[PDB]
RNA sequence: CUGGCGGUGCUUCAUAUCCCUCUAGAGGAGCCUGUUCUGUAAUCGAUAAACCCCGAUCAACCUCACCACCUCUUGCUCAGCCUAUAUACCGCCAUCUUCAGCAAACCCUGAUGAAGGCUACAAAGUAAGCGCAAGUACCCACGUAAAGACGUUAGGUCAAGGUGUAGCCCAUGAGGUGGCAAGAAAUGGGCUACAUUUUCUACCCCAGAAACGAUAGCCCUUAUGAAAUAAGGGUCGAAGGUGGAUUUAGCA
């Protein structure tokens, strides 16, 4: 529980675009609720939307060997849950990512965060 | 420790094809070209032909992974749907399941 | 069955509504309504004879 | 018989301390008898003693809302506060409008590397840096898909290299070389043409 | 007659477990997800290797525990590991269980360079759910 | 019967635990807290209303096994035990006696609800005879107490959703409120912005309806709202289009215009229009190429050979 | 190869064909001649690390095979069945 | 007595279904696609619902485990086994399945025979268990999705793995170039077009005339490359003649 604050220059994220992909709705809702709770505890606002799924179906034969009459329907889903943040120090963002990844749902609930640095000029 | 010999065939083909690629791409680019007469083009053709057999991605046949079963195999998953279909039925695949719509 | 057992077609009649009947109107209101089609648009120019003639003359679904 | 801290656990205990480390459900140490299972025509969901549906769940018992709040209040340190930069990203654009994008995906398994999420641009404003004002009549058209109609987003994108720090170094070197080779104009800088004018320059 | 995972009825005296008593289409209705990995997304890589590792570890844990499994396993992924939630059947002694668990953990750590720490759930009687 | 009490005690202990241990310290926490907990720390990843974790009162979810009607020494307390389903036969006898007395003087529920309230089996002909007896008692001219006790079972009928209300007209910008509606028809979209009174022209992003519908039937379809309302030229529009083709876009624009007009039209005309059907969408999408077939709908040709 | 590996109950059902287990292979004692503090020695009371010769392990395997053969012989144990009226029939049997 | 079967009697249903009505295509020629196989040094398994635009979602070689030529005993696997066995299975899938029953445990009846057990103004039937049912997803619970139960077809698969018996032990195995991708003989299906809105043009629904189809070659072999099947670029810009029962699905 030490700040360990130094005097070196840090990076500042300009509009942290965040997006979470997930198949079903229950796991995605749990993940988004956890993320919103963490953000409120940190002190950042968010905004969500209602996008559709991604129908990437791939059909193949039903039987493993002969027979081709009837095929099989296999496909995966994904719902985009945008929770972009705004303004946050590099260390704070790193700690946030660490806390989110220490218990990220494997497979389902895939995170897609897009950082936007600045890099000081000459 | 592969099942059938076609597995070793394809493995050796892939290995000998991935061994060299820089010269292959260079000669492929030099081929289709209006610049420089056909002299250097034919020279590069003979050079690329001088390479030994096997060492060529053309001989690579994208089969399965169990015992080489090119029957509706998914290159994204490599292995055929022998066990993959079993998992999709049970539910060991995070998402890939029966299209419930 | 492509048609849903819930949704049902509407009633385009309107000339008579310009002046038992109230019960029939309430019943028509309490009905899962649908939208009208474009091909068989029951408008002022919807002549049944000419409408059927054009429908029969329809080729490749180009009413 | 009588497993440790399962049913005999003291009621009203600190729940955050019951699941400090991420672990599966383990029904042999949960005082909450959840009724998990599918009911039969004349049946009941199977008991908690052994329900694979509880294990199939990714499991979030650890880091409950109270536990999450406690962990956040604890980890409030180990960071560096940021100055009153004023939200809305308005002052950030007014001062340093530079904005290099960068993302990173997530993967599960032994491997962790994911070079796919390496998309990076080279968005650095020319008029904001203020070092080659002569390039106003040059970079306004020399670069590709730019010269917007309404807004103005000057970005000398050059993603010919992957890394980001080396990208910025190459951007600085390119700005220097552009200054050098532009303060000594080439040829058709002023004498443009007679049917293509992004900025009016004689003749016409 | 297709007969994937659904079991064909014969007599109302089939002591089937919970997971085994579920059709292969209830993955989004009643049955959950056993193993999980980003390979089954739209679209992320690392799928074939993950599936192979899962199918291998399942048989490995089933062989190391001959008959001491009340039902199928439930794989997981948290970091550079692969948690395995199992409903162990009280067969051997706890000392032997601990010894075998430690041996398997050390062997996997020194073999795949990945500490695949598993988890147990000792239950004497199998969790019979239906009498198919 | 002991299993019921054991499960009730287990549920009470679980409730006490979930109340004391968790942050929700009041033991009076309703089912909303349990639902929130299930949604958060129990991501079932499913959608079943049954397989999901449902831990509530066992009597509300369990098929309660009727306890022993008699203790020791046998002798069933009820005087109608050998008749099978003592409650049903007792109710039938009571109804018969009431009918006999009332003669000497001179919607219903579902089987599932009755079975849940009690625990006795029931068939179809028995329920039919019960309904017949109820109708006889109701239409046989009776007193008041018996009729009220019989109608007590006839609970609410549920009758909601019927007529239409005014759409968002938006009383801003100027006194002439302008509405904003939308229309959809077979994967189509079209937002219409019809203004209030103002004879001039029906525009569409600068283009008039005359320059947008070269067909006569399209003109009639676009005019149907005004043709019915009788207000030909009195409102301006700036409708937009996004997606579709020809007839789909025409129908979407028609629906949007009808909604924008109903937003400021007499309630009678709005109801007549809703009856006409020009205020909703007809879900009719193109065919879907079946995977176990060849064409769109034609199955395999010589599959039988 | 590994892809040619699956369960054993399925293979048993297939070999049996009636349509239209690790007893001898111990799990505790290592199948390779070796001694450990766990089992085969005083249960943690001379706890050390030793190794047995391959000949000893071969002898142990032969002993397990002999135990399997003894179990098979026990399976061949005959029984007494009183004959009812007719030989090998349930006539006057009790 | 149970079942099968009847050009077997009576009664009720079929709502694209079985007919009384209607649509585009096969019953006219060329390219691709298969099969039994004569060429052969060239797997060919099913060969009437259950098999072929199935490896084909592609036969320059990779597909090809077949021989012309060389190889080996540790056989990359404590092998290959595609050498027979799938009419010996696990496993997988197909019609009936356009269905509604299928059964453990009991009771009654047939002078106690194989067997049957239905009449709600009620004559012996009670029925946990599975399925229809029911329940659940995207856009709802609809439309689209999952299931279509016991069982005939000894339905097909050693051809994804092992598999009841036999064997190659110095191969009956696979590995290095070559090949089968034209039809002795029979033929379904995808495209080219069989003509007047076919082929050509403007108004982004303001009209007519001759009364149209490189279908394949040759090189760069595209897409690659040791080596080239419909080709992006130079030669077919024409020629065929809606066909008789029958046939496929279709209530918007
Ligand atoms: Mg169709
Ligand atoms: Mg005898
Ligand atoms: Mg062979
Ligand atoms: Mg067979
Ligand atoms: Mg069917
Ligand atoms: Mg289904
Ligand atoms: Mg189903
Ligand atoms: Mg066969």
């Amino acid at each position: 529980p030490v700040v360990t604050i130094s005097d070196e220059p840090d990076i500042l994220y300009k509009r942290l675009s965040v997006l979470v992909k997930g198949h079903d709705k229950a796991v995605l809702d749990s993940y988004e609720y956890f993320a919103v709770l963490a953000a409120k505890e940190l002190g950042i606002s968010i905004k969500v939307h209602e996008p559709p799924r991604k129908i990437e179906r791939f059909t193949l034969l039903q039987s493993v060997h002969i027979y081709k009459k009837h095929r099989v329907q296999y496909e995966m889903r994904t719902l985009y849950r945008c929770l972009e943040l705004e303004h946050l120090t590099g260390s704070t963002a790193d700690v946030y990512l660490e806390y989110i990844q220490r218990n990220l749902p494997e497979g389902v609930a895939m995170e897609v965060t897009k950082t936007q640095l600045e890099q000081l000029p000459e | 420790h592969y099942v059938d010999w076609r597995m070793w065939r394809d493995v050796k083909r892939r290995k000998m094809a991935y061994e060299y690629a820089d010269e292959r791409l260079r000669i492929n680019s030099l081929r289709k070209n209006t610049i420089l007469p056909k002299i250097l083009q034919d020279v590069a053709d003979e050079e690329i032909a001088a390479l030994p057999r096997d060492s060529c991605p053309v001989r690579i046949r994208n089969r399965c992974v169990m015992t080489s079963r090119p029957r509706g195999v998914k290159r994204r998953w490599r292995l055929s749907r022998i066990v993959f279909r079993h998992l999709a039925d049970h539910g060991q695949l995070s998402g890939i399941q029966r299209a419930t719509w | 069955s492509r048609y849903s057992p819930e949704f049902k077609d509407p009633l385009i009649d309107k000339e008579y509504y310009r002046k038992e009947e109230k019960y029939v109107r309430e019943l028509k209101k309490t009905q899962l309504i649908k939208a009208a089609p474009a091909g068989k648009t029951s408008s002022v120019f919807e002549d049944p004879v000419i409408s059927k003639f054009t429908n029969m003359m329809m080729i490749g679904g180009n009413k | 018989a009588l497993p440790p801290r399962t049913e005999k656990m003291a009621v009203d205990q600190d729940w955050p301390s019951v699941y400090p480390v991420a672990a599966p459900f383990k029904p042999s140490a949960v005082p909450l008898p959840v009724r998990m299972g599918y009911p039969v025509k004349k049946g009941v969901p199977m008991a908690k003693e052994g329900n694979l549906e509880l294990l199939k769940i990714p499991n979030f018992l650890h880091l409950t809302p109270v536990a999450i709040k406690k962990h956040c209040e604890a980890l409030k340190d180990f960071c560096t506060e940021w100055p009153a930069a004023l939200d809305s990203d308005e002052k950030c654009e007014k001062h340093f409008p530079i904005e290099i994008d960068s993302t990173d995906y997530v993967s599960s398994g032994p491997s962790v590397r994911n070079p796919r999420a390496r998309v990076v641009v080279l968005r650095v404003k020319l008029s904001s840096l203020n070092l080659d004002d002569h390039a106003k009549k040059k970079l306004i058209k020399l670069v590709g898909e730019r010269y917007c109609k309404t807004t103005d987003v000057l970005t000398i994108k050059t993603d010919r290299c992957p890394l980001r720090r080396q990208n910025y170094d190459y951007a600085v070197y390119l700005l220097t070389v552009l200054y050098h080779e532009s303060w000594n104009t080439e040829e058709w800088e002023k004498s443009k043409t007679e049917a293509d004018m992004e900025e009016y320059i004689w003749e016409n | 007659k297709n007969r994937a995972a659904r079991v064909r009825v014969s007599k109302g005296d089939k002591p089937v477990t919970y997971e085994e008593a579920h059709a292969p289409h209830y993955i989004a209705h009643r049955k959950g997800w056993l193993s999980l990995h980003t390979g089954n997304l739209d679209g992320e890589d690392h799928a074939a290797e993950r599936t192979v590792e899962d199918v291998f570890l399942r048989k490995f844990m089933w062989g190391t525990f001959p008959g001491c499994l009340a039902d199928q396993l439930v794989l997981k992924r948290r970091g550079n590991q692969l948690e395995i939630c199992a409903v162990v059947l009280r067969q051997l002694s706890p000392h032997k269980y601990y010894f075998l668990v430690g041996y398997s953990e050390t062997l996997l750590s020194y073999f795949y360079k990945c500490p695949v720490r598993l988890h147990l759930q000792t239950v004497p009687s199998k969790v019979v759910y239906k009498y198919l | 019967e002991d299993f019921i009490k054991k499960q009730i005690e287990e549920f009470n202990i679980g409730k006490r635990h979930l109340a004391n241990m968790m942050g929700e310290d009041p033991e009076t926490f309703t089912q909303e807290d349990i639902d929130r907990a299930i949604a958060y720390l129990f991501p079932s990843g499913l959608f079943e209303k049954r397989a999901r974790p449902v831990m509530k009162h066992p009597e509300q979810i369990f098929p309660r096994q009727r306890a022993i009607q008699w203790g020791e020494d046998g002798r069933p307390f009820h005087y109608l035990f050998y008749t099978g389903k003592q409650s049903y036969y007792s109710l039938m006898h009571d109804v018969y006696g009431m009918l006999l007395n009332l003669e000497k003087h001179q919607r219903w529920l579902i089987k599932e609800e009755l079975e849940e309230m009690l625990v006795e089996k029931l068939s179809d002909l028995d329920y039919m005879q019960f309904i017949r007896l109820l109708e006889k008692l109701l239409t046989s001219q009776c007193g008041a107490a018996e009729e009220e006790f019989v109608q007590r079972f006839r609970r609410s009928v549920t009758l909601e959703s019927k007529k239409q209300l005014i759409e968002p007209v938006q009383y801003d910008e100027q006194g002439m409120a302008f509405s904003k509606s939308e229309g959809k028809r077979k994967t189509a979209k079209a937002e219409a912005i019809v203004y209030k009174h103002g004879s001039g022209r029906i525009k569409v992003n600068g283009i008039d309806y005359q320059l947008y519908f070269p067909i006569t039937q399209d003109r009639e379809q676009l005019m149907f709202p005004f043709h019915f309302v009788d207000r030909l030229g009195k409102h301006d529009v700036t409708c937009t289009v996004s997606g579709g083709g020809r007839s789909a876009q025409a129908g979407a624009i028609r629906l949007a215009m009808a909604k924008a007009l109903c937003s400021f039209v007499t309630e009678d005309e709005v109801e007549w229009m809703r009856q006409a059907g020009l205020l909703t969408t007809d879900p009719r999408v193109r065919e879907r190429k079946k995977p176990g077939q060849e064409g769109a709908r034609r199955k395999f040709t010589w599959k039988k050979r | 190869s590994f892809f040619t590996k699956l369960t054993a109950d399925e293979l048993w059902k297939g070999a049996l064909a009636e349509t239209g287990l690790n007893r001898g292979q111990i799990i505790g004692e290592g199948r390779y001649g070796f001694l450990w503090p766990g089992l085969n020695v005083p249960l943690m009371k001379v706890q050390t690390i030793a190794q047995r010769s391959k000949e000893e392990q071969e002898k142990v395997e032969a002993d397990m095979i002999q135990q399997r053969e003894e179990w098979d012989r026990k399976k061949k144990m005959k029984v007494k069945r009183e004959r009812g009226w007719s030989g090998n029939s349930w006539g006057g049997i009790s």
